[PDB]
C-alpha cells in the first residue's frame, strides 16, 4: 500500500527538481575527469521511493501526526533543495538548524492565516485578501513571485546547467 | 521576630483607627477557630437551591 | 566570586571580540549578572516541566522559557529520532596550560541524507482500566504492584510512606 | 568541559537531578550570547565616555525589552483596579452555559 | 479507585480530565490536539438518526480537536457536560461543543500561556490561571475578561472557586495561595506557610476548610476563618502532588500526586473535631517506617492522618475525580 | 571637518531631478549620508574580507554587499565596461570550466564623485582609518559609482516625496529640496524588506539590523 | 581527603546566590505623573503637626529622596520623614 | 556525599575558589516593594561633596531649591494621554529637564536633541501605524512593479501587537494595549468616565426639603456626576 | 503581468510542490486552523520552499566568499582553462604543471560544507542571532 | 490634531485606498508615545551621566536610539556616534583556534 506521503513524487515539481539534482551531480562528475586529467598531466544516486514500511501504515498507527516523521521528511525534503544550489556535503547541525528554521517558518505562516480568519475587529478581509496579506506579512511581498521562481529555479536553471553539460561535453570530447 | 510583629500589627491598628477594645475584640476573633455549620452541604431537608435572578454574585 | 566563572569562561568570550586586559571586578560583576540570568532561565524552565507533567527537564523546556523571557532562539537541539538524552555531549579536550573543549562533529554526504529510510512510528494512543482498589486494599492483578518491591526501586523521597488498609 | 559539571552542580543545587544532555550545552550557548553582546555594547560605552558601571549600563540597555520585569506587582495592582471598576453584568439564570452573539463566535466563517 | 491508564503518549500528554457521568475524558497533548475518549466505548459520532453518509472515515471511538497552535496545558469540563474548556499556551482559550466537535469561541485576554482553566460551580463563568502573575475571571458569552486577580509575587499554577461560586482560590509559585472576592477583585485571605510551588488546591463542600499541595510532598489545610493552619499532612514523596478530590459528603482527601501512589487522608484527626475513631490495634502499623533501612533523615515519616496508599506500578496519576457514590477515578498516562 | 564634495553633491543632483539650486543644509545632509554610508560600507567589506585570509579588499568583495540587486550589478558591470565573474555564481560552483542642454544634461552625467583622484576622497572618507591593509586597486571605482547610485536613488525618492507632501499639503487646506525631505527619504530607503523579517515576527525581541546601503 | 573537600565545595555552591546588578522596575509614566499631582494636592492641603521638623523640600512638601549629585548608580538613598 | 565522581575533576583552583563564597558579597537590595519604592518616588539632588560644590557654583547652576522647582514644572506638563495630541517643544523641554533633574543632570538641555526627541516619535509611531496598516489591506499596486476605505480599531492594534511584537517598548503601554485596549460590548466606551455605575440606571434627587439639609450618600454620586 | 493569486492556486492545481500533503497537515494541525483546500496548502508549502531557497543560497554565497579556493577558482577560470587547453597529448607537459599541483591538492580536496558559522551569518542577514561558540573551556 | 496627520503621511490614498484611524487607537498611540519619549531620555540621562557632563546632548539620544532601537536618524552628531572597531578577536583566541584546527585535522 502506497503511504500519502509518496502520493505527489512525480507530479512537476518533484521531477523537475530531481533533473536538477541529476544535472548538478553529472556534471560534478566530468569535473573528475577532467581534474584526472590534471592529476595525470602533473555518486551515490538519489532514491524517492523510500516508504516507512507496511505495518506501519496501518490505521492502528499514527503515521500521520508523529513529530518523527515529519522531522524526517523535513530533513530529506530540505537537504533536497540544498543541494539544488550546490552544496555536497554538510554538518548535522546546519540541516537541524535549517530544518527548525523551515519548520518555524511554516508554523508562523498557519498562525499568521489563522489569526486573520478568527480576529473579532470590525474589518476582516475576504477569502483571497486574508491569504495575500498572510503572504505579505511574512514572506513574499507579492503573490507574483512564487511564479517566478518557479520560473527562476526549473525554468531557467535548468536549461543553464543543461549547457553547461553541453559545452563541458564538447571540451572533454576536444580533450581525447 | 513574631512579637515585633505583633507590635507593628498593634501600631497598626492603633494608627488605622481601631479603638483599644475594638481591637481586642478583633483579635479575640481573629483568634477562634470557624465552629460548624450542622447544614454543611445544605442538606435536602433545610437546605435550599440558589436563586436564579439574573444578577452577578456578591459577598 | 559566584560558581559561574571567575574568568575562566567569561574571559574567553572577551577575548573573542578582541578586548585585550579588563580588570577582574568586571569579571566577577559580569559573570554574576550572567549566571543570575542562567537561573532565570532555569526557573521558567522548571515552571515549564512542572505544567508540561514530567520529571526530566527536556530540551523543549528550556526552549519556552526563552520565547517567555524573549531570548533569541538557540536553534538546533532537536534532531531525528527525539528520544529522552539523545546523547551528544562528546566534547572533546584540546591540551595547553588550560583546558579546551571544541565538540567535534563528523561531516556527511547529502545523498546518505535522501537515501536513508523512515524511522518507526508507534501505535496512536489508547487507553486500559482496571481497579486500583476495591475497598481501600489493592486486589493483586497483574495490573497492580507488589508493594514489596517498591522498597528495592526507589528511594522514599520518590515514593513516599507505605501504610496499608 | 569544565562549565559541564559546573552546571550540573548549579542544577543540582537548585534540585534539578533529572534533565537531558544538551540542556547545559544551551545553557552555555545562551550564556556565551548574552556575555558577547553585553561586552560589544559595553565597548561601545566605553568609547563613549573598562569599568563595572559601563557593564551596568550595558545590561540596563537590554533590560528593558528581552527578560523578567522587576517588582511588576504594583503597576498590575493598578492595571487590575482600572480593570476593577466595572460591576459584574447581569448573568443567564437558566443554569448553564451561554455563549456570545453568533458574530463573536467561531462559526460564521468561511474557506 | 478505578485507574484509567493511557498507554501511547510518548511523554506528550499533559493533564486531563472526565467529565460527570464519567462518559467523555480529556487529554491534552503537547502537539496541539484535545483528544476525546468515550470512556463506555460508544459510538461518540453523534449521529441524529438521518444517518447520512461517511462510514468511509475511520472512528476509533475517539475524536481529536485541532484549533489550538500551542501545546494545551489544562482542559475542564462544564457541569453541564456538553462544552469543554482547553486552556493552551498560545495565548488563547478556546470553548469546544461536546455533541459536534468543533470550536465554538476563542477567549483572548492573556499575553502569557495559560496553565489552569476551572468553570463556575453553577457553569456561570470560569476563572484563569498564566504565567503573567494574574488571575482572570471570565464570562462563557464575553470574549474578553471581567476581573483581574493581581496581587501574587510569581505565576498562578491553580485555581478553585469556592463552590458556591463567590470566592476565587489561586495558588501562586511564591509558597502561597489566595482567596480573592469576586466582585470587587481585591484579595480577601493570603495563607502563608509552605514551602514550595502551590500546585493543586481545592476547598471542602463544608467550606470552612481549605486544602492544597505544593511540589515539596506535603499537603496542608487552613481553615478560612482564621487563615491560619490547623494541620498539614506528610505522607507523599518529596515529589509533586498533581491533583486533589474531596469525598462528597464528609471530609476524607484523595492525593493523587507524581510518586505514582494515590493517598486517602482522614481531615478530622488532630482538630477539635475527632470523627468517630474505633472503640478497639495491627502489626503493620508503626513498623512500614520503622524499618527505614535509607535512614532516617532520608526517608518520609507519615502524619496520623495518613491512611492508605495505592501505588499505580510506573505510571503517573495526573487526575483524581471522586465520583457521588464512594468510587474515585484515577487517571494517567503509562510512562515509559 | 565638513562640506567638501558640495558641488559635485550638486552635480549629481541635476541629473535625477530639477536642481533649482539647493540649499546648503541638503548638501550638508546628504554629504553626511554618503559619508556613513561609506564608512559602513568599508567596515562590512573589511569584515568579510579578514576572514577570507587577506587584508587587501577585493573588488568583487563589496559587490558582495550589494548582490541581491541583479539590475543593479549588471549596471556595474556594464560601468566597468568603458575601462579602455563573480565567485558566489552558479557556473563557479563547479571545479573546472570550459573554454540645447542635453549636452549640459550629459556632462553632468560624467561629473562623478572621484573620477579625478583619490586625493580628497581619501582623506575624507577616511579609507586608511578602518582598512588594515591596501585596498586600493579597484575599490575606489566602486566606491564612486555607489555613491552616485545613492546620490541618484536619494533625491529622486525627496523629489517624489517632496511632489507628494506638495499634494497633501494642497489638499489637506482644501520648488528647493529641506532637511526634512532628505531625512523622509531617508527612512523610506532605510526601511527592511518583509523577507528579511519574517523569522522574528511572532517572537518579541528587538530587532538589531545594519544599515542597509544603496 | 576528598570527602571534606567535597562537603565545603557542595557547602560552596549552597551559600552562592546571585542578584542582577541592573534591574528596571516595571511602572509607568502617568500613574507616577498622577500618584505626584494627587499627592500634592493634598500634601498642601492639609497640615504637618510635628514635633520637630516636617518633611519635603520647596515646593514638594511630601516624601522627597535625596539622591547626591555624585553616586547616580547607587541601588538606595535617603527619604525624608517628620523627626519629632 | 555522593558526588565524589564530579566534584573531584574540577581543578585545585576551582575548588580552592568554590570552598569560600558566601553571601555577603554586595550591597545591593532584593526588596521588591523597596525598589518599587523607589522607582516610584521623585527624587531632587543634593550636594555634600566640596569639588563638585565648587564645579556647580562656577557654572552658575543654582541650589536645590530651583531644582526641586523644576522636578514639580517637568511633572505638571500635560502629558500626552490627556491632550489627545503630540506634544510640543515647551512640553518636551520642561518634561526632559524635570527627568534630567531626577536622574541629577542639573546642567542644561540642549535645544536640538528636542528635535532629536520629536523625529524619534516620528518614526517609532510610523513603523507601527504603518505595520498596522498592510495587514488589514493588500495593497496590490504597492509591493508590486505592475477596495474601499479602513478605519484601524483596537482589536487590529492588538492583532498587529502580536503577529509583529517586536516594534513596541514592551513597557507599561504594551501591558495596557494587551490588557485593557480590548473590550466586550457592554463596555460603555463613549463616556463621561463616571456613567457606567450602578446608581446611574436607578432619578435625579432633588433638594432642601430639611431645616437641616444633611443628605445621603446616594446623592453625592449624582452631585459628583454633573461635573 | 503580475499572476493573480487565483491563477497561481488554478496551477497548484496541476503542478504540486516538493513538500508532500502530510506535511503541511501535520504543520496544520499542530497550529490549529484546519482547512480542506489542497491548493492552500501546496501555496503554502511552495512558500516555505521558495523562502528555505533563498536562505540556502545566501549560505551559499556566504560559504564561497569567505575560502580563498573559491575566490581564487574564480580569479583563475579561464586563465587555467588556457592551461588545459594547452594541456594537448604527451609533447607539451613539461612547460605547465607548475602552478597545476598545489591548486589540484586545493581544488580537488575541497567540498563544499554547509557550516554552522556560515548559516548562523547567512541567517544573521534574516534577523536571528544564532551564537555557537568555538570552544567551551 | 497631529496624530490624523501623522497617519495622514503614513496613510495616503495613492490610488490604492486611503486608511484612517479610530480615537481608542489615539488615545493608545499616544500613551505608546508618551511613554517612549520618558524611556528615551531616562537611559539618555544616564549615559551624559557617564560621560561625565551636566548637559544633556544631543550625541547621547542619537546613540541610545542608534544602539537599541536601531531607528538611525540621519547626522545630528552621528559621526562621534558612529564608532569603529573591527571585532577582530585577540592572539590567545586565534591561537586556540589554531589548536581547534589542528586537532579537527588530525583526527583525519
Amino acid at each position: 500500500k502506497q503511504s500519502r506521503f509518496l502520493a505527489n513524487k512525480d507530479l512537476g515539481l518533484t521531477p523537475k527538481m530531481n533533473q536538477n539534482i541529476t544535472l548538478i551531480q553529472q556534471i560534478r562528475h566530468i569535473c573528475h575527469k577532467i581534474s584526472l586529467i590534471r592529476m595525470l598531466q602533473s555518486y551515490t544516486i538519489i532514491d524517492d521511493s523510500l516508504d516507512i514500511d507496511p505495518v506501519s501504515q496501518l490505521p492502528t498507527h499514527d503515521y500521520k501526526n508523529n513529530r518523527e516523521l515529519i522531522w524526517k521528511f523535513m530533513h530529506k525534503n530540505i537537504s533536497k533543495v540544498a543541494m539544488a544550489n550546490g552544496f555536497e556535503t554538510a554538518h548535522p547541525s546546519a540541516i537541524n538548524m535549517l530544518t527548525e528554521i523551515a519548520g518555524d517558518y511554516l508554523s508562523n505562516l498557519i498562525k499568521t492565516l489563522k489569526l486573520h480568519h478568527e480576529t473579532n475587529s470590525l474589518n476582516r478581509g475576504t477569502n483571497v485578501e486574508m491569504l495575500q496579506t498572510t503572504l505579505l506579512e511574512n514572506g513574499i511581498n507579492r503573490p507574483d513571485d512564487l511564479f517566478s521562481y518557479v520560473e527562476s529555479e526549473f525554468g531557467k536553471k535548468t536549461k543553464k546547467l543543461q549547457d553547461i553539460k553541453q559545452k563541458l561535453e564538447s571540451f572533454l570530447r576536444a580533450l581525447l | 521576630s513574631a512579637s515585633d510583629l505583633n507590635r507593628i500589627v498593634l501600631e497598626y491598628l492603633n494608627k488605622k483607627g481601631y479603638h483599644r477594645t475594638e481591637a481586642m475584640l478583633r483579635a479575640e476573633s481573629g483568634r477562634t477557630l470557624t465552629p460548624q455549620n450542622k447544614q454543611s452541604p445544605a442538606n435536602t431537608k433545610t437546605g435550599k437551591f440558589p436563586e436564579q435572578s439574573s444578577i452577578p454574585p456578591n459577598p | 566570586y559566584t560558581i559561574w566563572s571567575p574568568q575562566d569562561t567569561v574571559k574567553d568570550v572577551a577575548e573573542s571580540l578582541g578586548l585585550e586586559n579588563i580588570n577582574d571586578d568586571v569579571l566577577k560583576a559580569l559573570a554574576m549578572d550572567v549566571e543570575y540570568r542562567i537561573l532565570e532561565i532555569i526557573e521558567q524552565a522548571v515552571k515549564f516541566k512542572r505544567h508540561s507533567k514530567r520529571d526530566v527537564l527536556t530540551t523543549d523546556d528550556v526552549s519556552k522559557a526563552l520565547r517567555v523571557l524573549n531570548v533569541e532562539p538557540l536553534y538546533g537541539y532537536y534532531d531525528g529520532s527525539e528520544v529522552n538524552k539523545a546523547v551528544s555531549f562528546s566534547k572533546v579536550n584540546t591540551s595547553g596550560g588550560q583546558s579546551v573543549y571544541y565538540l567535534d562533529e563528523e561531516e556527511v554526504d547529502f545523498d546518505r541524507l535522501i537515501n536513508e529510510p523512515l524511522p518507526q512510528v508507534p501505535r496512536l494512543p489508547t487507553f486500559t482500566t482496571h481497579w486500583l482498589a476495591v475497598e481501600g486494599v489493592q486486589p493483586a492483578i497483574i495490573q497492580n504492584p507488589n508493594l514489596n518491591d517498591i522498597r528495592v526501586s526507589q528511594p522514599p523521597f520518590i515514593r513516599g510512606a507505605i501504610v496499608t488498609a | 568541559p569544565r562549565d559541564v559539571r559546573l552546571l550540573h552542580l548549579l542544577l543540582a543545587s537548585q534540585s534539578i537531578h533529572q534533565y537531558e544532555d544538551q540542556v547545559p550545552l544551551q545553557l552555555m550557548d545562551f550564556a556565551h550570547r548574552y556575555t558577547q553582546g553585553v561586552l560589544k555594547d559595553a565597548l561601545v560605552y566605553n568609547d563613549y565616555a573598562l569599568g563595572v558601571e559601563d557593564i551596568r549600563l550595558a545590561i540596563a540597555a537590554r533590560t528593558q525589552y528581552q527578560f523578567k520585569p522587576t517588582a511588576p506587582k504594583e503597576l498590575m495592582l493598578q492595571l487590575a483596579a482600572e480593570r476593577n471598576k466595572k460591576a459584574l453584568p447581569q448573568v443567564m439564570g437558566t443554569w448553564g452555559v451561554r455563549l456570545p452573539p453568533e458574530k463573536y463566535c467561531l462559526t460564521a466563517k468561511e474557506w | 479507585v478505578c485507574m484509567y491508564t493511557f498507554q501511547n503518549t510518548n511523554k506528550d500528554m499533559s493533564c486531563l480530565d472526565f467529565s460527570d457521568d464519567c462518559r467523555i475524558a480529556a487529554a491534552g497533548f503537547q502537539d496541539s490536539y484535545i483528544k476525546i475518549w468515550s470512556l463506555d466505548g460508544s459510538s461518540l459520532n453523534n449521529p441524529n438518526i438521518a444517518l447520512n453518509n461517511n462510514d468511509k472515515d475511520e472512528d476509533p471511538t475517539c475524536k481529536t480537536l485541532v484549533g489550538h497552535s500551542g501545546t494545551v496545558y489544562s482542559t475542564s469540563f462544564s457541569p453541564d457536560n456538553k462544552y469543554l474548556l482547553s486552556g493552551s499556551e498560545d495565548k488563547t482559550v478556546r470553548l469546544w461543543s461536546m455533541d459536534t466537535h468543533t470550536a465554538l469561541v476563542s477567549y483572548k485576554g492573556h499575553n502569557h500561556p495559560v496553565w489552569d482553566v476551572s468553570f463556575s460551580p453553577l457553569g456561570h463563568y470560569f476563572a484563569t490561571a498564566s504565567h503573567d502573575q494574574t488571575a482572570r475571571l471570565w464570562s462563557c458569552d464575553h470574549i474578553y475578561p471581567l476581573r483581574i486577580f493581581a496581587g501574587h509575587l510569581n505565576d498562578v499554577d491553580c485555581v478553585s472557586f469556592h463552590p458556591n461560586g463567590c470566592y476565587v482560590f489561586t495558588g501562586s509559585s511564591d509558597k502561597t495561595c489566595r482567596m480573592w472576592d469576586v466582585s470587587t477583585g481585591d484579595s480577601v485571605r493570603l495563607f502563608l506557610g509552605h514551602t514550595a510551588p502551590v500546585i493543586s488546591i481545592a476547598v471542602c463542600p463544608d467550606g470552612r476548610w481549605l486544602s492544597t499541595g505544593s511540589e515539596d510532598g506535603i499537603i496542608n489545610v487552613w481553615d478560612i476563618g482564621t487563615g491560619k493552619r490547623l494541620k498539614q499532612m506528610r505522607g507523599h514523596g518529596k515529589n509533586a502532588i498533581y491533583s486533589l478530590s474531596y469525598s462528597k459528603e464528609g471530609n476524607v482527601l484523595i492525593s493523587g500526586g507524581a510518586d505514582h501512589t494515590v493517598r486517602v487522608w482522614d481531615l478530622k484527626k488532630a482538630t477539635t473535631e475527632p470523627s468517630a475513631e474505633p472503640d478497639e490495634g495491627d502489626v503493620t502499623a508503626s513498623i512500614n517506617q520503622d524499618i527505614k533501612e535509607y535512614g532516617r533523615r532520608r526517608t518520609v515519616i507519615p502524619t496520623s492522618d495518613l491512611v492508605a496508599s495505592f501505588y499505580t506500578k510506573k505510571t503517573p496519576v495526573f487526575k483524581v475525580k471522586f465520583s457521588r457514590s464512594n468510587l474515585a477515578l484515577a487517571g494517567g498516562a503509562f510512562r515509559p | 571637518d565638513k562640506h567638501k564634495y558640495r558641488v559635485e553633491i550638486q552635480q549629481m543632483m541635476f541629473v535625477s531631478g530639477e536642481i533649482n539650486d539647493p540649499p546648503v543644509e541638503t548638501t550638508s545632509l546628504i554629504e553626511d549620508i554618503v559619508r556613513g554610508q561609506v564608512i559602513e560600507i568599508l567596515l562590512q567589506s573589511n569584515k568579510t574580507a579578514h576572514l577570507r585570509g587577506s587584508r587587501s579588499i577585493l573588488p568583487e568583495d563589496v559587490i558582495f554587499l550589494i548582490r541581491h540587486d541583479k539590475a543593479k550589478v549588471n549596471r556595474l558591470r556594464t560601468y566597468l565596461s568603458w575601462k579602455d565573474k563573480l565567485p558566489w555564481e552558479l557556473q563557479f560552483m563547479f571545479n573546472e570550466h570550459p573554454l540645447e542642454e542635453y549636452v549640459h544634461w550629459s556632462d553632468c552625467r560624467q561629473a562623478s564623485f572621484t573620477f579625478r583622484k583619490n586625493k580628497r576622497f581619501k582623506d575624507w572618507s577616511g579609507i586608511s582609518q578602518l582598512t588594515e591593509g591596501k585596498p586600493h586597486d579597484d575599490v575606489i571605482d566602486i566606491l564612486g559609482f555607489l555613491t552616485f547610485e545613492i546620490v541618484c536613488s536619494l533625491t529622486e525618492t525627496a523629489l517624489k516625496i517632496k511632489q507628494r507632501e506638495q499634494v497633501l499639503q494642497t489638499q489637506k487646506d482644501k520648488n528647493p529640496l529641506k532637511p526634512r525631505h532628505i531625512e523622509e527619504a531617508w527612512r523610506v530607503l532605510q526601511t527592511i524588506d518583509m523577507r528579511h523579517r519574517a523569522l522574528t515576527n511572532f517572537k518579541g525581541g528587538r530587532l538589531s539590523s545594519k544599515p542597509i546601503i544603496m | 581527603t576528598p570527602e571534606e573537600e567535597t562537603t565545603q565545595v557542595l557547602n560552596g555552591v549552597s551559600r552562592s546566590f546571585p542578584l542582577p546588578l541592573e534591574s528596571t522596575v516595571l511602572s509607568s509614566v502617568r500613574y507616577r505623573t498622577k500618584y505626584f499631582r494627587m499627592r500634592e494636592m493634598f500634601a498642601s492641603s492639609f497640615s504637618v503637626k510635628p514635633g520637630y521638623t516636617s518633611p519635603g523640600y520647596g515646593a514638594i512638601h511630601s516624601r522627597v529622596g535625596c539622591l547626591d549629585l555624585d553616586r547616580t548608580t547607587d541601588y538606595k538613598f535617603r527619604v525624608r520623614t517628620p523627626q519629632p | 556525599y555522593k558526588k565524589i565522581v564530579m566534584s573531584l575533576p574540577l581543578n585545585d583552583r576551582n575548588r580552592l575558589k568554590m570552598i569560600t563564597k558566601e553571601a555577603g558579597k554586595r550591597g545591593f537590595i532584593f526588596c521588591s516593594v523597596f525598589q518599587a519604592r523607589l522607582n516610584n518616588i521623585p527624587k531632587i539632588p543634593i550636594v555634600t561633596n566640596p569639588e563638585s560644590l565648587k564645579r556647580v557654583k562656577s557654572n552658575n547652576l543654582k541650589t536645590p531649591l530651583e531644582w526641586s522647582q523644576d522636578i514639580m514644572n517637568g511633572f505638571n506638563v500635560p502629558l500626552a494621554s490627556e491632550s489627545h495630541s503630540l506634544p510640543d517643544t515647551d512640553s518636551f523641554y520642561l518634561r526632559m529637564v524635570g527627568i534630567a533633574r531626577e536622574h541629577g543632570l542639573v546642567g542644561t538641555v540642549d535645544a536640538r536633541c528636542v528635535e532629536l526627541i520629536s523625529l524619534a516619535l516620528d518614526q517609532y509611531l510610523k513603523n507601527i501605524i504603518e505595520f498596522t496598516i498592510d495587514t488589514v489591506r493588500y495593497r496590490r499596486k504597492k509591493y508590486s512593479d505592475y477596495s474601499g476605505l479602513y478605519k484601524s480599531v483596537s482589536e487590529m492594534a492588538a492583532d498587529k501587537r502580536d503577529a509583529k511584537i517586536k516594534q513596541l517598548d514592551d513597557d507599561k503601554n504594551e501591558d495596557e494595549c494587551a490588557d485593557e485596549a480590548k473590550s466586550i460590548n457592554n463596555g460603555n466606551n463613549s463616556s463621561k468616565d463616571d456613567i457606567g455605575d450602578i446608581s446611574m440606571s436607578s432619578a435625579v434627587n432633588e433638594e432642601l426639603h430639611e431645616n437641616r439639609t444633611i443628605s445621603l450618600t446616594n446623592e453625592d454620586i449624582y452631585d459628583s456626576l454633573s461635573i | 503581468k503580475d499572476k493573480t493569486l487565483e491563477e497561481i492556486l488554478e496551477m497548484m492545481d496541476s503542478t504540486p510542490p516538493i513538500i508532500p500533503d502530510a506535511v503541511i497537515d501535520y504543520y496544520l494541525t499542530k497550529n490549529g486552523f484546519n482547512v480542506a483546500d489542497v491548493r492552500v496548502k501546496r501555496l503554502l508549502a511552495l512558500a516555505t520552499q521558495k523562502f528555505v531557497s533563498d536562505i540556502a543560497k545566501d549560505a551559499y554565497e556566504y560559504s564561497r566568499i569567505r575560502s580563498s579556493v573559491a575566490v581564487s577558482n574564480a580569479n583563475n577560470s579561464q586563465a587555467r582553462a588556457r592551461q588545459l587547453l594547452q594541456g594537448q597529448q604527451q609533447p607539451g607537459v613539461q612547460q605547465i604543471s607548475q602552478q597545476q599541483h598545489q591548486q589540484n591538492e586545493k581544488t580537488t580536496a575541497s567540498k563544499v560544507v554547509l557550516t554552522v558559522n556560515d548559516l548562523s551569518s547567512a541567517v544573521a542577514e534574516y534577523g536571528l542571532n544564532i551564537g555557537r561558540p568555538d570552544f567551551y573551556r | 490634531r497631529k496624530l490624523r496627520e501623522l497617519v495622514k503621511t503614513v496613510g495616503i490614498d495613492e490610488g490604492d485606498g486611503e486608511t484612517v484611524i479610530d480615537g481608542d487607537v489615539e488615545e493608545l498611540l499616544l500613551d505608546l508615545a508618551d511613554d517612549f519619549v520618558t524611556n528615551v531620555t531616562a537611559f539618555s540621562c544616564r549615559l551624559a551621566k557617564h560621560r561625565k557632563s551636566d548637559n544633556l546632548e544631543a550625541r547621547d539620544i542619537q546613540l541610545h536610539l542608534e544602539r537599541n532601537w536601531n531607528i538611525r536618524i540621519p547626522g545630528y552628531s552621528a559621526d562621534e556616534i558612529r564608532s569603529t572597531r573591527k571585532w577582530n578577536p585577540s592572539q590567545n583566541y586565534n591561537q586556540k583556534l589554531q589548536s581547534i584546527t589542528s586537532d579537527k585535522v588530525a583526527a583525519a
